[PDB]
RNA sequence: GGGCACCACC
RNA sequence: ACGAGACUCUGGCAUGCUAACUAGUUACGCGACCCCCGAGCGGUCGGCGUCCCCCAACUUCUUAGAGGGACAAGUGGCGUU
C-alpha cells in the first residue's frame, strides 16, 4: 500500500495554503522549495511531502479541492460568483 | 608464436609431463608407494600404479603457477571431504609424507629449489621443461 | 599512436570482473588464459555470447584482459561477460562515435539486458529460530 | 606486550562498569547521578555528579581522599594518577537516577507510597520535562503483591528516538516484609542546545515557517544607488 | 625531520572525524605535508545470548554489537611541531597513538 | 547470425500447432538461446514465466528431488544428451519433438475436489494454456525420473524415450497416461 | 513576413532539455544540456531521416546539467549543474580540464564574458561568484545580491562600461558594475519569481521573465522601465534575434515572437495532432536558442526533444 | 453475518 | 495523545567529491621462459625497482567518510474521478 500517513497530508496542506505563489507541478523544484521554508529532519519524509504537494497542485489546477482554500483562489471567485 | 603453460589445456598437460617424467627414468620413487593410500579421508589406494609420476606433474604445474608452496601448501592442495560413518562430513588434509617426497625427488631432478622466503619454487631448466611439454601439447592438439 | 584504454568492471553475487581494454588486433584473454580455456565449459556459450553477437569485427581493433575474483564459478562467468561488454561499450563511447556504441548498446541489450545492467540480488540473513533465512524448525505438540 | 584493541576496549567498559557501580553503592544517600572518566597520560580525571557535593566531599575533604584511595588500590594503577572530583548536576529534576533515588529515600523514611510517588512526579514536571510515569510495585498492602502507575504528560515508547529522548531508572528498596521495584521514566525537552535536551528533534514533528509580508508591487519603479 | 604517524582508535564516527579533521587543519596551518588520514576497515564484535534467564519460553536472542573504527596520519616533521598540534587534540573517547616508524 | 541451442539445433523450422498454447510456449526466434542457463527473474511477477525459453524451463523442473536441487549442470548436460539421442532416434529436430510432447501432454479438462477430509465430491472445469503447459512438463519430468529409479540405463535414455512416446502420442508413456485419467475422470464428473 | 516551420527534431536525451548553445564559428555543430546528467554535442547532417544525431556525451556530472555555455573561440565548454560544481570541457576530447568548486546549493546560471576571462555564477546559495579560467573565485557577493535564489546571470556585450544583470526570486532585477562588483541598479516591477534575463546584442536592452507572464523590457544604459509584452502562461526563456530585431520567448506549450517595433505578435509555434493525448498537459518549452546565422531557432522541451524551426520569407 | 493469517488452507 | 507509520542498523546505484606502501591499478625499467617460417609496439609471470638522498602517475577495482538518489513522481486505464 502507498496511503500517507496524516503527518505528510497535513504537512502539504499547510505548505500550499502557506506558499501556493512558489510551487508548480515539478517534483524537483518542489521538495527544493520545501526544505527551503519548512523543517523536516528526513530526506524520505521531506520527499513524500514533496510528492503529495505535486499531487494536490495538479488536483488544484484541474479544479476545486475539498480541503484547503487559497487567497487567490478565493479572491479569484468572487469575481467568478 | 610461443606456448606457454596457461595456453594449453591443463588436464592433458599433467598427462603429458607424467608420461614425459616416466619416460626420463630419473625420478626417485619410495619403497611404499604400492602399500599407501594418499589421504586419511581416501578409502582405498589410487587405482593407477604410476600414481607418483601424475602427482609430481601436477606439484610441478602447481609450483609454475603459484611458486613459493611448501608442504602444508600442498597438502591442502590435495585435501578432499571426508565421510565419516553417520556424521556430518568434514574437510581433510593429505598425507604430508608424500608431498615432502614429491618435492624432494622434484629437487633431485634439479627442476625445483628451495624459496629464499620459504617453500620451494621451480628453476629456469624446469620452467623451460613445462613451457617445452606445453608445446608439445598444442602441436598435438592442433595437428589432428 | 595514443594510448587509449579504458578499465570496467561487472558483478554478480559476490564475483567481480574488471576488463582492460586498449587498441589492439583482437586479443582477449582471462586471468591469462584464453577465454575457451575457462571452466566450467558447460557455460561456455555464456562466455562466447557478446562477440557471437557483435561478431569479431568489432573486437578486432581491441585488446582486453580480465582479472575475476570471489564468489563461486558460475557467478565469476557471469561477471565475465558483463565485464566484456561493458568495457567495449566503454571504449567505443570514449573513442569512437556515438552511433556505434548505440548500435552496440541496443544490440547487447535486446538479447539480454544483464550484459549491461548488474543483478541487485544477494543472500538473506538467518535468523534465529530455523534453519535460514525463511525456514523454521519443526514444531510438535503433546 | 600489549593487549589488542579489542580487549582494550572491553577492559576499559568493564573498568567504567564496576566503578559506576561501586560509586552508586557508595554514594547513593547523597544523590550520585553519574560517574565520567577523562584519561590524560598524565592523569586518569573522574568527575563524580551528585546532587550535593558536600556529603561526598565529606569535613575538610576526608570523604573524597578516602575514595581516591581505594580506586587506586582496587585496579591497581599507580598513586598520582587518581584524582576525584564532585560537580553537581545543573537539572536535579530531569535526571531519573535521582528521582529514583530520591523517591527510595522518601519511602525508607516511612512516607506513604501515593503521596511520595505524586511529589516526584509534580517535582519533574515542575522542572520542565514533556511527561514522566513512575511504577512501583510489590507488597504495597497484604500479602498479594500489585502495581501502583503514575503517568502524566507526554511519553514515547518505540523507536529510536527513545535512546536520546527518554530517560528511566529502576531501583530497589527493602522493607520490612520484602522488596519493593521503583521504575522512573522522564521524556526530555527538545531544546536547540545540547544543555537540558537532544539538540535534534522529533522525526515526524514538521514546523513550517509563517511567510513574511510581501509588499504588493503596482508601478514598475527603477533605483540605482 | 622524522616520519610520524598518529593512529586515532574510536567507538563513534563524528568524534573521530573531528579530531582527524583538527589535526589536518592543524598540521596544514603550519606548511606541513600530511597524508591521510586513510580509514582501516571498521571492527564489528558481535556477542549473541538467551533473553531469559532461566529455559523457559520461545527461544529468542539479543544481538549486542560494538564497532571500533581506526584512522592514520602520516606528517614529515619533528617531534616538537607534533606534540604541539597533539596537545590540542585531546578529546573524549578518541585514543591517539603517536609513533616515530 | 544464426542462433542454434548447444550451437546445432535450429528454431526457425519448428512450427506450434495449438493456437491456444502459442502465446506460452517460448521457441521462436527472440527466445533463442544458445544454452537453456540464464539466470533470470522470471518469478518475480505474475505470468511472466511465459516469456522462459520452454527448454530452460524443462530444465528447471528436471533438478528433482531433493538430492538434486541447485544442480543445474548436470541438468544442462542431461538435456544436452537426451536432445542427442532424440535426434539420432527419430531424425528430426528434437525441439520440435519436445513442443509436440508438451502439447500433448496437457490436459484439457480437470476436476476440481470439493472434499470433507475422508469423502471427497469434483466437479469438472477447464484449464488455463499456462497450467497445461506446467502440467505437461511436470509429467515428463516425473514419467523419466520413475523410468530410470533403479535401472541401468541414462537418465537421458529415459527422458529420451518419455519425450518421444508423448510426442508420438503412444499410450506407452507416463504423462500420456495421466492426461487419459485425469481427463476421464473429468469427464464422469460432469 | 516572415512563418516560423517545424524542420526536424533532434532525439539523444533521456531527460528534459535544460539549456541550448550555438557558437558562430562552427555552424554544424550544437551543444544541448539536459536533466540525464549529460551534455549532448551534436553534428548537423540536415538529411532526410535525422536533421542531426548526437556527437559525444560529455558526463561528470553527480546530478542535473542546469546551464551549458560555449566559448568564443568554440573550442571549449562551461557547465553549471545541481552538484553545486562548475565545469569546464575540453570540445575536442570531451574531457573535463577544469572544475570549479564553492557553492553549497544547486548552481542555476552560468556566463562567459566577451574575452572568455571571467566566469559568473548564481547559486541557490542566494551567491553571485565570480570566478578566472584556473578556477579560483575571484568574489563572491553577499552585499544583499537577492533574498532568494537567483535564476540567471548575464554579461554585457556592449563597448560601454562592462555589465552583469541577474534576476531573483525576490521579484527583483539587479544590475551589478564589472570590475568593481557593485549595486548599481534594482528594477521592481514583477509580481512573482523570475526565471531568465537576457541582452539584446547592442547592449542596451535587457528582458526579464518569470511567473507573472510579462516579459519586461527595461533600458540597461540609461537605468529605466521601457515596455511590458504580455504573454502566456510561465516565461522560461527570453532571446534576442542577432540581427532582426525581434524577441522571442518561451511560453510552456507554444513560443511566442514579437517585433519590439511594432510590439505586434509575429508567430506562435505550437503543434499536437492527437485527440486522445489532448487530455495530457503538452511538453513545456524550457530552453531556446538562436543560431548565428539567424534562421534557425532551436527550442529544447520537456519532451526530452530538440525541435528546430526555419524561417520562410514571403 | 463480515475481516485477516503459509505459527490457516488452496 | 500513545500504538501503527515516522525512526535506527542493514542490502542494492555513483568512472561525480574526499585520500590511502597495513589496498591496489596502469605504465615504465630489470630478469626468467617460449616461438629464428612470421623474433615482435610479441606472449606468460602472486618474479624484482619506481614513498622513504634523487629514481612514475592515478583511485576503475579494495576500504570508509560527506553528500546525491525514489516520491506511486511520468503516461494510459479503472474508481464518488
Ligand atoms: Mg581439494
Ligand atoms: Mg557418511
Ligand atoms: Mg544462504
Ligand atoms: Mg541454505
Ligand atoms: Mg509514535
Ligand atoms: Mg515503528
Ligand atoms: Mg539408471
Ligand atoms: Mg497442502
Ligand atoms: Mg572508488
Amino acid at each position: 500500500g502507498r496511503v500517507r500517513t496524516k503527518t505528510v497530508k497535513k504537512a502539504a496542506r499547510v505548505i500550499i495554503e502557506k506558499y501556493y505563489t512558489r510551487l508548480g507541478n515539478d517534483f524537483h523544484t518542489n521538495k527544493r522549495v520545501c526544505e527551503e521554508i519548512a523543517i523536516i529532519p528526513s530526506k524520505k519524509l521531506r520527499n513524500k511531502i514533496a510528492g503529495y504537494v505535486t499531487h494536490l497542485m495538479k488536483r488544484i489546477q484541474r479544479g476545486p479541492v475539498r480541503g484547503i482554500s487559497i487567497k487567490l483562489q478565493e479572491e479569484e471567485r468572487e469575481r467568478r460568483d | 608464436p610461443g606456448v606457454t603453460v596457461k595456453d594449453v589445456n591443463q588436464q592433458e598437460f599433467v598427462r603429458a609431463l607424467a608420461a614425459f617424467l616416466k619416460k626420463s627414468g630419473k625420478l626417485k620413487v619410495p619403497e611404499w608407494v604400492d602399500t599407501v593410500k594418499l589421504a586419511k579421508h581416501k578409502e582405498l589406494a589410487p587405482y593407477d600404479e604410476n600414481w607418483f609420476y601424475t602427482r609430481a606433474a601436477s606439484t610441478a604445474r602447481h609450483l609454475y603457477l603459484r611458486g613459493g608452496a611448501g608442504v602444508g601448501s600442498m597438502t591442502k592442495i590435495y585435501g578432499g571431504r571426508q565421510r565419516n560413518g553417520v556424521m556430518p562430513s568434514h574437510f581433510s588434509r593429505g598425507s604430508k609424507s608424500v608431498a615432502r617426497r614429491v618435492l624432494q625427488a622434484l629437487e633431485g631432478l634439479k627442476m625445483v629449489e628451495k624459496d629464499q622466503d620459504g617453500g620451494r619454487k621451480l628453476t629456469p631448466q624446469g620452467q623451460r621443461d613445462l613451457d617445452r611439454i606445453a608445446g608439445q601439447v598444442a602441436a598435438a592438439n592442433k595437428k589432428h | 599512436g595514443p594510448l587509449q584504454s579504458v578499465q570496467v568492471f561487472g558483478r554478480k553475487k559476490t564475483a567481480t570482473a574488471v576488463a582492460h581494454c586498449k587498441r589492439g588486433n583482437g586479443l582477449i584473454k582471462v586471468n591469462g588464459r584464453p577465454l575457451e580455456m575457462i571452466e566450467p565449459r558447460t557455460l561456455q556459450y555464456k562466455l562466447l555470447e557478446p562477440v557471437l553477437l557483435l561478431g569479431k569485427e568489432r573486437f578486432a581493433g581491441v585488446d582486453i584482459r580480465v582479472r575475476v575474483k570471489g564468489g563461486g564459478h558460475v557467478a565469476q562467468i557471469y561477471a565475465i561477460r558483463q565485464s566484456i561488454s561493458k568495457a567495449l561499450v566503454a571504449y567505443y563511447q570514449k573513442y569512437v562515435d556515438e552511433a556505434s556504441k548505440k548500435e552496440i548498446k541496443d544490440i547487447l541489450i535486446q538479447y539480454d539486458r544483464t550484459l549491461l545492467v548488474a543483478d541487485p540480488r544477494r543472500c538473506e540473513s538467518k535468523k534465529f529460530g530455523g534453519p535460514g533465512a525463511r525456514a523454521r524448525y519443526q514444531k510438535s505438540y503433546r | 606486550v600489549q593487549i589488542s584493541k579489542k580487549r582494550k576496549f572491553v577492559a576499559d567498559g568493564i573498568f567504567k562498569a564496576e566503578l559506576n557501580e561501586f560509586l552508586t553503592r557508595e554514594l547513593a544517600e547523597d544523590g550520585y547521578s553519574g560517574v565520567e572518566v577523562r584519561v590524560t597520560p598524565t592523569r586518569t580525571e573522574i568527575i563524580i555528579l551528585a546532587t550535593r557535593t558536600q556529603n561526598v566531599l565529606g569535613e575538610k575533604g576526608r570523604r573524597i581522599r578516602e575514595l581516591t584511595a581505594v580506586v587506586q588500590k582496587r585496579f591497581g594503577f599507580p598513586e598520582g594518577s587518581v584524582e576525584l572530583y564532585a560537580e553537581k548536576v545543573a537539572t536535579r529534576g530531569l535526571c531519573a537516577i535521582a528521582q529514583a533515588e530520591s523517591l527510595r529515600y522518601k519511602l525508607l523514611g516511612g512516607l506513604a507510597v501515593r503521596r511520595a510517588c505524586y511529589g516526584v512526579l509534580r517535582f519533574i514536571m515542575e522542572s520542565g520535562a514533556k511527561g514522566c510515569e513512575v511504577v512501583v510495585s510489590g507488597k504495597l498492602r497484604g500479602q498479594r503483591a500489585k502495581s501502583m502507575k503514575f503517568v502524566d504528560g507526554l511519553m514515547i515508547h518505540s523507536g529510536d528516538p527513545v535512546n536520546y529522548y527518554v530517560d528511566t531508572a529502576v531501583r530497589h528498596v527493602l522493607l520490612r516484609q520484602g522488596v519493593l521495584g521503583i521504575k522512573v521514566k522522564i521524556m526530555l525537552p527538545w531544546d536547540p542546545t545540547g544543555k537540558i535536551g537532544p539538540k535534534k528533534p522529533l522525526p515526524d514533528h514538521v514546523s513550517i515557517v509563517e511567510p513574511k509580508d510581501e509588499i504588493l508591487p503596482t508601478t514598475p519603479i527603477s533605483e540605482q544607488k | 625531520i622524522h616520519r610520524i604517524r598518529i593512529t586515532l582508535t574510536s567507538r563513534n564516527v563524528k568524534s573521530l572525524e573531528k579530531v582527524c579533521a583538527d589535526l589536518i587543519r592543524g598540521a596544514k596551518e603550519k606548511n606541513l605535508k600530511v597524508k591521510g588520514p586513510v580509514r582501516m576497515p571498521t571492527k564489528t564484535l558481535r556477542i549473541t545470548t538467551r533473553k531469559t534467564p532461566c529455559g523457559e519460553g520461545s527461544k529468542t536472542w539479543d544481538r549486542f554489537q560494538m564497532r571500533i573504527h581506526k584512522r592514520l596520519i602520516d606528517l614529515h616533521s619533528p617531534s616538537e611541531i607534533v606534540k604541539q598540534i597533539t596537545s590540542i587534540s585531546i578529546e573524549p573517547g578518541v585514543e591517539v597513538e603517536v609513533t616515530i616508524a | 547470425p544464426d542462433i542454434k541451442l548447444f550451437g546445432k539445433w535450429s528454431t526457425d523450422d519448428v512450427q506450434i500447432n495449438d493456437i491456444s498454447l502459442q502465446d506460452y510456449i517460448a521457441v521462436k526466434e527472440k527466445y533463442a538461446k544458445y544454452l537453456p542457463h540464464s539466470a533470470g527473474r522470471y518469478a518475480a511477477k505474475r505470468f511472466r514465466k511465459a516469456q522462459c525459453p520452454i527448454v530452460e524451463r524443462l530444465t528447471n523442473s528436471m533438478m528433482m528431488h531433493g538430492r538434486n536441487n541447485g544442480k543445474k549442470l548436470m541438468t544442462v548436460r542431461i538435456v544436452k544428451h537426451a536432445f542427442e539421442i532424440i535426434h539420432l532416434l527419430t531424425g528430426e529436430n528434437p525441439l520440435q519433438v519436445l513442443v509436440n510432447a508438451i502439447i500433448n501432454s496437457g490436459p484439457r479438462e480437470d476436476s476440481t475436489r470439493i472434499g470433507r477430509a475422508g469423502t471427497v465430491r469434483r466437479q469438472a472445469v477447464d484449464v488455463s494454456p499456462l497450467r497445461r503447459v506446467n502440467q505437461a512438463i511436470w509429467l515428463l519430468c516425473t514419467g523419466a525420473r520413475e523410468a530410470a529409479f533403479r535401472n541401468i540405463k541414462t537418465i537421458a535414455e529415459c527422458l529420451a524415450d518419455e519425450l518421444i512416446n508423448a510426442a508420438k502420442g503412444s499410450s506407452n508413456s507416463y504423462a500420456i497416461k495421466k492426461k487419459d485419467e485425469l481427463e476421464r475422470v473429468a469427464k464422469s464428473n460432469r | 513576413t516572415e512563418q516560423m516551420t517545424l524542420r526536424g527534431t533532434l532525439k539523444g536525451h533521456n531527460g528534459w532539455v535544460t539549456q541550448i548553445a550555438t557558437t558562430p564559428q562552427f555552424p554544424d555543430m550544437i551543444l544541448s544540456a539536459s536533466r540525464d546528467k549529460t551534455i549532448i554535442m551534436w553534428k548537423l547532417t540536415r538529411d532526410e531521416t535525422n536533421y542531426g544525431i548526437p556527437q559525444r556525451a560529455l558526463r561528470g556530472h553527480s546530478h542535473f546539467v542546469s546551464d551549458v555555455v560555449i566559448s568564443s573561440d568554440g573550442q571549449f565548454a562551461l557547465s553549471g549543474s545541481w552538484d553545486g560544481t562548475l565545469r569546464l570541457w575540453d570540445l575536442t576530447t570531451g574531457t573535463t580540464t577544469r572544475r570549479f568548486v564553492g557553492h553549497t546549493k544547486d548552481v542555476l546560471s552560468v556566463a562567459f564574458s566577451s574575452d572568455n576571462r571571467q566566469i559568473v555564477s548564481g547559486s541557490r546559495d542566494k551567491t553571485i561568484k565570480l570566478w578566472n579560467t584556473l578556477g579560483v573565485c575571484k568574489y563572491t557577493v553577499q552585499d544583499e545580491s537577492h533574498s532568494e535564489w537567483v535564476s540567471c546571470v548575464r554579461f554585457s556585450p556592449n563597448s560601454s562600461n562592462p555589465i552583469i544583470v541577474s534576476c531573483g526570486w525576490d521579484k527583483l532585477v539587479k544590475v551589478w558594475n564589472l570590475a568593481n562588483c557593485k549595486l548599481k541598479t534594482n528594477h521592481i516591477g514583477h509580481t512573482g519569481y523570475l526565471n531568465t534575463v537576457t541582452v539584446s546584442p547592442d547592449g542596451s536592452l535587457c528582458a526579464s521573465g518569470g511567473k507573472d507572464g510579462q516579459a519586461m523590457l527595461w533600458d540597461l544604459n540609461e537605468g529605466k522601465h521601457l515596455y511590458t509584452l504580455d504573454g502566456g502562461d510561465i516565461i522560461n526563456a527570453l532571446c534576442f534575434s542577432p540581427n532582426r530585431y525581434w524577441l522571442c520567448a518561451a511560453t510552456g506549450p507554444s513560443i511566442k515572437i514579437w517585433d519590439l517595433e511594432g510590439k505586434i505578435i509575429v508567430d506562435e509555434l505550437k503543434q499536437e495532432v492527437i485527440s486522445t493525448s489532448s487530455k495530457a498537459e503538452p511538453p513545456q518549452c524550457t530552453s531556446l536558442a538562436w543560431s548565428a546565422d539567424g534562421q534557425t531557432l532551436f527550442a529544447g522541451y520537456t519532451d526530452n526533444l530538440v525541435r528546430v524551426w526555419q524561417v520562410t520569407i514571403g
